[PDB]
């Protein structure tokens, strides 16, 4: 499970072994204003060696 | 000469060269496969010619 | 975001010195238009902080003005009574000067209060 | 007027030095407070507020919002179609970055406009 800020389905062929979730919102602190961009989660199954 | 661009080629400094070589080594480590070594050997011969 | 503009513009600049499609001259201007509009919009919403702070300060003075009028009135009647109840020329001279000063200052405070609204 | 303040203050001080009265001390304190308030009010009088900056350019600035919205989704659709059609990698990465930039900037503009109104 990994955190990310990039929205899927903008380039979905890259991720075909993932199930993606939306898990909250994050406040982007800048010099002026308030962004409030969404936050995602990437889930995958694997096993190494 | 370290980069490419449409309508021309681009140039850089020593820091760019060192960073590029380090990144090449790291990506070599992360994406190991027999295809890589076969291609490396054969392309080395062609480059020498 | 602002740095993203510089990277996008620098990379689109190199698609025009190697190709045609005047649409790269049609999109490379709307982008600068949005940049100018956004960095103009910035300081405007930045200024709204000072305005509401300025308005708050104008609320306290309106309520001291209230208490000053009552103070002036009460002191007027008290000094008038003290004038009526005294029998020493020094005191009446002082109270003449007082009443004149109070009338002048009350008129000025009323004028300034009218101006503030 | 100020000269009247100090003269009358000295006169009341001399008068009170020879006899103590509740009202006398009360008016002394009230007169001191009134003089201080007059001084502060005059200090605010020769400065005022900044009404010059309160009436800056605001008219058309309220109406270019619709003009910008006119060209927001137009250019977003143009970029979408151009990304779909193209076949290089340079152009593909440039267009993807541009699409991200417009999404962020338009959300920022909408939030700023909503907060300010």
């Amino acid at each position: 499970m990994e955190f990310s800020l990039t929205d899927p389905r903008l380039e979905p062929h890259k991720w075909e072994k993932y199930c993606v979730l939306e898990i909250g919102d994050m406040l982007l602190r800048s010099a002026i204003g308030q962004m409030s961009r969404p936050m995602f989660l990437y889930v995958r199954t694997n096993g190494t060696s | 000469p370290i980069g490419e661009s449409p309508k021309g080629v681009e140039d850089g400094s020593i820091g760019k060269v060192c960073r590029t070589l380090l990144a090449k080594s790291v990506f070599n480590s992360l994406y190991a496969s027999p295809q890589l070594e076969g291609f490396s050997a054969e392309s080395r011969k062609l480059l020498l010619v | 975001t602002v740095s993203s503009f510089q990277d996008i513009l620098l990379r689109m600049s190199k698609m025009q010195l190697g190709s045609s499609s005047e649409d790269l001259n049609g999109m490379i201007t709307q982008f600068e238009s949005l940049k100018l509009y956004r960095d103009s919009l910035g300081e405007a919403v930045m200024r709204m902080g000072d305005l509401h702070s300025l308005q708050n300060r104008n609320g306290k003075w309106r309520e001291q003005l209230g208490q000053k009028f009552e103070e002036i009135r009460w002191l007027i009647e008290e000094v008038r009574h003290r004038l009526k109840t005294t029998e020493n020329s020094f005191e009446q001279i002082t109270f003449m000067q007082a009443l004149q000063l109070l009338f002048e200052v009350e008129q000025e405070i009323r004028t300034f209060s009218f101006q503030l609204i």
